């Protein structure tokens, strides 16, 4: 979208003439605003698009947002490098990557391991799943070795693949400039 | 190299079914004096041990101690083209990743070869801690097969007393309580109706009936099932298959605040 | 208490079997006389009458008339663990809200029990007006359930024109019409294989297909059956339990101007 | 007015399973020399041959030539409440509008009627070459539908191979590789259980195993199968239907890719 590259970019540049709008961030929020301004100009817009957008842990096999590329897969590691776009990276959260995985996926995990009615509501497997963790019991049959919830994770991750997320820092950063720009 | 003639393929046929659904991936290991599996469930509950020996092969050769990682499930599919007369050739190739196997037709008019890939796991040393029982149980296989098939509608858990008038099967649900019961027997000779019970001391435990409806998947294997069990230590379900081999399970008992939580 | 005890427990399982797709709860009315049952079926459409007199039990006894409204689903499930020749030995106790069942084998070598949760259900009953028929046809079992399953491939609505020679089950749909006619049969030695036939008037009716495959789920029961209509009357559909009792089936007629429209 | 009387009713059910899940829709041609039908296949791929002499009926007439364009799948269906011992005695009138099917019982105490509507089809004739084949294999039709479920597991292509000594059915799959051949035996006296191959010149051919599968449904048709292929021409399957005829099954085979290059 042109409206999303035309907005964002002017609320920030009208945003800059305000010696309160400094006075009120620090250092390191002006560093971070200028690595922003740094990135590259086609990149701009999956910073600018997922903002505006729902968070959560996400496949990119999923978007189809092709007005950059196709294979616009440099831009995220850009990102990533910059420190905005979190890649798979550290996704070691349970919850997280069970509502990443989709119904269907949920039901074919569910198969391959002998869970109680592997046939239900979304919602209902993941507290099932969840219910699974109350364990370091029986891993200890042998090995002690808890992971159970690793081995969980990592099927679960082998049946998603790759997923990014925004780091809560910048998203709370220029919320914070935009409130200050709506004052409503 | 390695390279097993056996002449009962329906023997190995039977043991791939007991397997298919419970473990989908484990490791082959094979040594010179015979066959050994032991793994794991996914759910990380129950072990499964096969000790099959190499008296039973017609043609047993293990120059070296092996280990291949093997898709069940995909040797289900492989093992069931093949007939239950049939004599298996398995037959496998010095770190080759192929395991050959060929299916030989008795009426020595087929031939039939099968080819398939080898995954690479990873072993784990499963420790098996030996361990007397105070209360054994040897019954014919198709009644207990019959006893946790039925108890699995009317429950999910078993309450078993190893009573010295007889063991008993008890579940309850919201459809109900139901108890099952059998009585030793005393006179009759034949090897597939006695329901003898050693005793030591009374037991009682409790188990998930949907691991035990999966164990007796191999009643085939044999008519007589082995059960064994005491304070606190893991079920164990033990088949004789023939003179080649026992295949034995473990069920850890359920803890019992599970169901207080 | 009432006690119960029948020897031929098949007669049990099938007569639950029967009931368990048309009735979900159902008030068994018992006393001196021996078990009695009417419930109405679910849908509405359908009414269900079924005895069982008192002497036709090994062994019976009750003291009061009772009334258990029993969840006719969960007695099949409980049923279907029972064998096919055990002794089953129903028996409720005072005021109790819980149904022991009872079954035993043969050999007396296992001991099956199991029990129930009452439910309070409203006591409906419905007159059951007695008088005489138009066509009443006693004909095999087996021939009758084969027509059933054949027409409804055909379409929704048999149209029985019970005549002086025969029977004549025709149907129609949209992919034709299927027109079956038996002959009447008079010199067969025995009485499993004769459709003897006494008619008054003739008569032409019109059942819904769907429940007469319920219907018909009996069919173990007997081998001989003994349907029989009249005019404006409702379909009575009967089977002979070996010298037990009747299991009796009540359809009214489909309205000709329904099909109208 | 056409009239055909069958003693074997089984042998025309047998037919439609195996036309039944292949082609929707087919024309006729009835003439004085029998029941003929040729009918393209819904995917364009395919084509199915089937011949019936008149004289192998019981009786027969037609006086003049007559196609019906008629529904498979739904003439499939009133042919499944037939038994399997009837005596069909399928007849159709010169104003072809509708299908009479007149099923009968050995006993010859229940007939059935049934009528079929008829539809309008084009007439698209095909003009199939005859011609000699370089390969050409007669074995056991139920050892070939085995192979054929067999090596369906593995992958979508068996490459056939007229050999020495037999036939190089060959799976190439994903999951592995499989290679089944069978030895040329021609001393056993039971020429159903003997596989016969007559060589001229080698030819190597690759058809999907999707239709394949679907070839074999005629199995119950007969015990032996005849196989025919050559270079750059379809694959032949044929079945002899008794006495009574013979049905032929075409496939061409893929062309191969530059899959080397």
């Amino acid at each position: 979208h042109p409206y999303y590259l035309r907005s964002f970019l002017v609320v920030l540049k009208t945003v800059l003439e305000n010696e309160d709008d400094m006075l009120l961030f620090d250092e390191q929020e002006k560093g971070i605003v200028t690595k922003f301004y740094q990135l590259s100009a086609t990149g701009q817009k999956l910073y600018v698009r997922l903002f505006q957008r729902k968070l959560s842990w996400i496949k990119m096999t999923k978007l189809e947002y092709e007005e950059i590329a196709l294979d616009l897969t440099p831009v995220i590691e850009e990102l990533t490098n910059a420190g905005f776009l979190q890649t798979e990276s550290e996704l070691q959260e349970l919850s997280e990557v069970l509502e990443l995985l989709s119904a269907p996926e949920l039901k074919s995990l569910a198969k391959t391991f002998h869970l109680v009615n592997p046939n239900g509501q979304k919602q209902q497997l993941v507290d099932a799943f969840l219910k699974l963790a109350k364990q370091h019991s029986v891993c200890t049959w042998g090995k002690n070795k808890p992971g159970i919830g690793a081995v969980i994770l990592k099927r679960a991750k082998a049946l998603a693949g790759q997923s990014v997320r925004i780091c809560k820092g910048p998203r709370a950063v220029f919320s914070r400039i935009l409130l200050l720009f709506s004052l409503t | 190299m390695f390279e097993a003639r056996l002449v009962q393929g329906s023997i190995l046929k039977k043991v791939l079914e007991a397997l298919k659904d419970l473990i989908n991936e484990a490791c082959w290991d094979i040594s010179s004096s015979g066959v050994n599996l032991q793994s794991m469930d996914s759910s990380h509950v129950s072990l499964v041990q096969l000790t099959l020996r190499s008296e039973g092969f017609d043609t047993y050769r293990c120059d070296r101690n092996l280990a291949m990682g093997v898709n069940l499930t995909s040797m289900s599919k492989i093992l069931k083209c093949a007939g239950n007369e049939d004599i298996i050739t398995l037959r496998a190739e010095d770190n080759a990743d192929t395991l050959a196997l060929v299916f030989e037709a008795p009426n020595q008019e087929k031939v039939s070869d099968y080819e398939m890939k080898l995954m690479d796991l990873d072993v784990e040393q499963l420790g098996i801690p030996e361990q007397e029982y105070s209360c054994v149980v040897k019954m014919p296989s198709g009644e207990f097969a019959r006893i946790c098939r039925d108890l699995s509608h009317i429950g999910d858990a078993v309450v078993i007393s190893c009573a010295k008038d007889g063991v008993k099967f008890s579940a309850s649900g919201e459809l109900g309580n139901g108890n099952i019961k059998l009585s030793q027997t005393s006179n009759v000779d034949k090897e597939e109706e006695a329901v003898t019970i050693e005793m030591n001391e009374p037991v009682q435990l409790t188990f998930a009936l949907r691991y035990l409806n999966f164990f007796t998947k191999a009643t085939p294997l044999s008519s007589t099932v082995t059960l064994s069990m005491s304070a606190d230590v893991p079920l164990v379900v033990e088949y004789k298959i023939a003179d080649m081999g026992h295949l034995k399970y473990y069920l850890a008992p359920k803890i019992e605040d599970e169901e207080g939580s």
